[PDB]
């Protein structure tokens, strides 16, 4: 199938600056100008929802702090801002094959 | 307003088999297609199984291919997972997904599903004696 | 080496299409079938003033409600507007049967 | 995207040029340049807008009163009449979206159609005096001047005038 | 005139597919 | 013409072979006339008549009364029924004219790929053992007497039999 | 089918495969078996997909309560009730029949067009390097090692480093 | 119930005319193409002239070409045969038949017809002197 | 046209057994799973209704014991169960082409 | 009944504007081009400009372009020409003409336009010193 | 661009009898079986009025007596059954590029 990796792992920033993950994966996802990539967020205690679809788009609800970009096989996560409510695990996946894989996760939390 | 609850869970010695339910509401369940996914204690999220709208076509990942059993119940709106042949590594958190892709169509092993739009609470299976 | 080539029209529009096989493809050139863009004016139909009655409805006009006594008659008209504020219409209280007929 | 041409076999079209739909693009020992096919997207428009005036100007209709006032003691009539208006509702707009959507995937596909079949007339002429490289260019095998590009945007190409040169050409 | 549509958008395409 | 075979690389039909939609029109030493592809022209007729009596059949029409009379008390329902009545007409003019329009179009379309795969078929069949003069015509290297006929328009025809004749006319 | 691919100058189908609707059977001197192809049915599928959702979906209907009750002094209005119910009937079994024949008439059109589309993609790429034997099946002019087929699969067959052998071993074919 | 009656059949001599008719009743008529076949006595049967539903195409057979002269009717649904030249060959026992295919179009002299459905109770014709 | 002929001729079977009748096409009749062929009987005295149509259906009112198949151009009826008042002539029938040529003709009769 | 019906013409002294306008009425606007055409006082007609029928497309002739100016407004049932720097050979007859085509598309540099259905009365216009 | 051109200028003619008038392009008009050509008729000081549209077709108000052909480059305007009010100025026009070019004129006169 398919792995991605996200090189920065529970990194730690404090509120107000840029937080910065990349995802990298072993093929290519990207098909006929459409990003095949979402991410997720999940707290202590509650279900992973999602945060950015087609690694470019917003779900509703999702403070406009958290932006996201990426082609091909590279794709980035920024946040704005970060703020203390937002300490979590960020995850990748691509859902291109069957068997969707999910990267091995990272953290942001305060310096 | 879509809610996604699953029970059922809990302890169980190798060998024997589990039945969990989730349960669904507040959204056309019919036209969409399911999702199981798990969480491994201290590890990442990985994939379980896929179901699509009409139930004829059901897919399982390559760690559980064989031993799992999906099944829907669209009179009810209700996701089922039938559960056997367990082992030590099969303990994790179940979570239900919805798929992205309106009345998506799976006809093969390696089509593209949507992106799980919402998720169940989550419900604790265990493998202990 | 000489180089023919075989091509075809490319603009920047921005008009996108929805067909069955495939949803948001964009086009050179459109035309709008459904127009979505009203005056907000009620034009004479067929080159005639509606018979605007303002605060009366027909049993004012056609009754002679006294309180719009002071709009006068025409010699056609093609329909008649009320406002939605029109209640001064029967002053006596009774049943004005087949008014809508 | 059916026939193959547009979107297909050709990565993409020229913004460079805009003097027709179906384009060619030129290039000789003095230089290169854009032009149209003539005949091919007049034939082009003049089908379309047949198109639109079949679709739009043959939608009949004569004189309706829609509105209709109904009182506390007619409320059956009153219902039956917002039924027929549903019912017509439901109807042209069933039958608009999918002729719409019907229509447009008819009208991309002819443009496919005539991109194609104007590549299969250069392909017919010029038989064996041109390497197909890909996406839609010909490379020739003999030097001629612009009465050849025009030849071909004109329907009037002389294969035997060429043809002993490109024989000596390919080795 | 025309008849009532609950429709939000009907654009009968006349152009190719604008590939730049 | 969508596929570009009728009016297209072909530049007419033939006006002398009543005998079938789609034919053949070969000269040699002992032969000449025009002859049709029965299989072809007999499975595109099954199809239209089969596209014929699915368009009329579909009419499935029960015993109804369009007639309706009111007299003055009730002018509205009178109304009603005019605009019930109207709105039928008004869709049914406008469904079934636009159907005909592109089943027509279909049909022909329909012939044109007829047209055009029985000429596909006869060069795949035939593959470099002629040369492509054009106008969907095709010049033996090789005499290629009445079985030969038989054995292109039938589908039984050899490639190595004439194999080496054809390479010893092509240089 | 219009484009003479689907029981065209390719006969019958191909039960071996299971992982797509449009494939590949390949044999060489070092293995075998089916090889679908990914990207053109992957796109088939979005776009069959996308079609059966405008088919279903466009279609929004609102409530209302079809059922009307009349008594016995208004047979007229009754009738007329039932004349508008039955012409919503016919209208509908009209237009839905229609509707499902030319869409089935449309994907099939759709599906020759996906393999033709494909074979000409392969025979553009490969040209006379192979040799078009009838029933879509190519036969090189060399003995291609690998990444031959997978280039083939994906579009990116690299033509000019094989020519030399295939033109090679051409001469000892056609004289 | 289909009925295919048909009289009009007798004895004539040879080199004259002869009308015959063949009603059709319980059916729709308009739609469907019929056929003429002929039983020589002590022979098999034979075929002798098709005409389509709309009448427009008429076609014969070839022994019978240029003498036998085939039309129909929608009004009173009749389908009559004329007699031109007849021979005592022409001696048989008379059917009318009905064509199976729906609405067939026969715009070509050789083209796949239909088979008989139902067929007619039988006229008599004797070409003797 | 396209001549037809069957060989089997006057058979001549009691009751309750097998009678077989093969019937031989010049040319090739069916094509595109369309099997092109009909059976007919006629008593003495009465028209010729049809028996088997499409040379492997069953025309509504025949007795179930009448049965047929074959494909190409062999085409065999076959009577399993033979019943008195089942004695009749037998006609072959090709509309593949516009004449359709009847077999000569084969009888069955009571031994 | 159709009817082009235009006024704004007079003398003008090179170098300043001048703007002309006909109106239509009898016939649906909207739908149908309409053009510009003048004739010099002893030399003849020659083309000046069209407009598509929703007035996105304006096209001019060889001569006039990049001084004139063709507009044309739907509600108004008014057709309108601007002019910038007039020259002395500007003195003509203007005419504004109907097109045939119903609902034409104007939409590359030398497609083919209708014949001019109907034709306006003519206002006078001159310049000079 | 396409310029028309008319070989007859002012020419003579008396009642009752035919008057010619030819019209030349410079390169081909017609394409499609349809001819891309009208007529114009216009009295002094009265507005020009279509005449012959297509160069084939009469109009309704246009005289039966009256008509035109032509087919490629060269059309043909035939007056026959002149009055003495057809005495008026004909105009020849090529609607097949942007620019529809008009002829220098021809003029028809009481001889
Ligand atoms: C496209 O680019 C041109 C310049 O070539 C510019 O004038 C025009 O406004 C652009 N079109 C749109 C729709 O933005
Ligand atoms: C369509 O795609 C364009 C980009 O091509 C994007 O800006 C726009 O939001 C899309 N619209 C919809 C309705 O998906
Ligand atoms: C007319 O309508 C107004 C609405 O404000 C009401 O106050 C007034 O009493 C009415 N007059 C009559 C005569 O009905
Ligand atoms: C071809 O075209 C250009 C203009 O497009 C012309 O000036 C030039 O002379 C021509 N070239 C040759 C080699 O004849
Ligand atoms: C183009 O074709 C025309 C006839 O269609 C012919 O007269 C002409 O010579 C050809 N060539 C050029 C350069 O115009
Ligand atoms: C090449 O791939 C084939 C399948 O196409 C496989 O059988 C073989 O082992 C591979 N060989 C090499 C040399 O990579
Ligand atoms: C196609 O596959 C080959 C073989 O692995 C690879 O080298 C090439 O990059 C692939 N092409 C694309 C566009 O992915
Ligand atoms: C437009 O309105 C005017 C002014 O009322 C009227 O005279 C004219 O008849 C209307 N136009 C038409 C075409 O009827």
């Amino acid at each position: 199938d398919i792995v991605m990796t996200q090189s920065p792992d529970s990194l730690a920033v404090s509120l107000g600056e840029r937080a910065t993950i990349n995802c990298r994966s072993s093929q290519s996802v990207s098909s006929n100008n459409k990003n095949f990539l979402a991410w997720y967020q999940e707290k202590p205690g509650q279900p992973p929802k999602v945060l950015i679809y087609w690694a470019s788009a917003r779900e509703s609800g999702v403070p406009d702090r958290f932006s996201g970009s990426g082609s091909g096989t590279d794709f980035t996560l920024t946040i704005s801002g970060l703020q203390a409510e937002d300490v979590a695990v960020y995850y990748c996946q691509q859902h291109y094959r069957t068997p969707p894989t999910f990267g091995q996760g990272t953290k942001v939390e305060i310096k | 307003q879509v809610q996604l609850v699953q029970s059922g869970g809990g302890v169980v010695p190798p060998g024997r088999s589990l039945r969990l339910s989730c349960a669904a509401s507040g959204f056309t369940f019919s036209t969409y297609g399911m999702h199981w996914v798990r969480q491994a204690p201290g590890k990442g999220l990985e994939w379980v199984a896929v179901i699509s709208y009409d139930g004829n076509y059901k897919y399982y990942a390559d760690s559980v291919r064989g031993r799992f059993t999906i099944s829907r119940d669209n009179s009810k709106n209700t996701l089922n997972l039938d559960m056997n042949s367990l082992r030590t590594e099969d303990t994790a958190l179940y979570y239900c997904a919805k798929d992205s892709q309106l009345r998506s169509l799976l006809y093969f092993d390696w089509l593209s599903q949507g992106y799980f739009d919402h998720w169940g609470q989550g419900t604790l299976v265990t493998v202990s004696s | 080496g000489d180089t023919l080539c075989i091509g075809y029209h490319a603009n920047n529009s921005t008009d996108t299409v929805d067909t069955v096989l495939e949803k948001n493809v964009t086009v050179t050139h459109s035309v709008n079938l459904l127009e979505d863009k009203h005056n907000g004016k009620l034009c004479k139909l067929r080159g005639v003033a509606p018979l605007h009655l303002g605060k009366c409805n027909i049993a004012g006009w056609i009754l002679g409600n006294p309180e719009c006594e002071s709009l006068s008659t025409a010699s056609s008209w093609s329909y008649i507007v009320e406002t939605p504020s029109s209640d001064n219409g029967t002053c006596y209280p009774g049943d004005f049967i087949d008014y809508e007929e | 995207g059916l026939f193959g041409a547009i979107a297909g076999f050709i990565e993409g079209g020229w913004t460079g040029m805009v003097d027709g739909w179906y384009g060619y693009h030129h290039q000789n020992e003095q230089g290169s340049g854009y032009a149209a096919d003539l005949k091919s997207t007049q034939n082009a428009i003049d089908k379309i807008t047949n198109k639109v005036n079949s679709v739009i100007e043959k939608m009949n209709t004569q004189f309706t009163a829609v509105g209709k006032e109904f009182n506390h003691l007619e409320k059956r009539i009153e219902n039956l009449n917002k039924k027929v208006d549903d019912g017509f509702l439901d109807i042209w707009t069933y039958n608009a979206e999918l002729l719409v959507l019907l229509e447009n995937e008819r009208t991309l596909d002819y443009h496919d159609s005539n991109v194609k079949n104007l590549y299969e007339k250069v392909r017919s002429q010029l038989k064996n005096n041109a390497k197909e490289i890909g996406n839609g260019c010909f490379e020739f095998y003999h030097k001629c001047d612009n009465t050849c590009m025009e030849s071909v945007k004109n329907g009037t190409y002389d294969y035997p005038k060429y043809s002993e040169e490109a024989k000596l050409n390919r080795e | 005139c025309p008849k009532y549509v609950k429709s939000t958008k009907l654009r009968l395409a006349t152009g190719l597919r604008n590939i730049p």
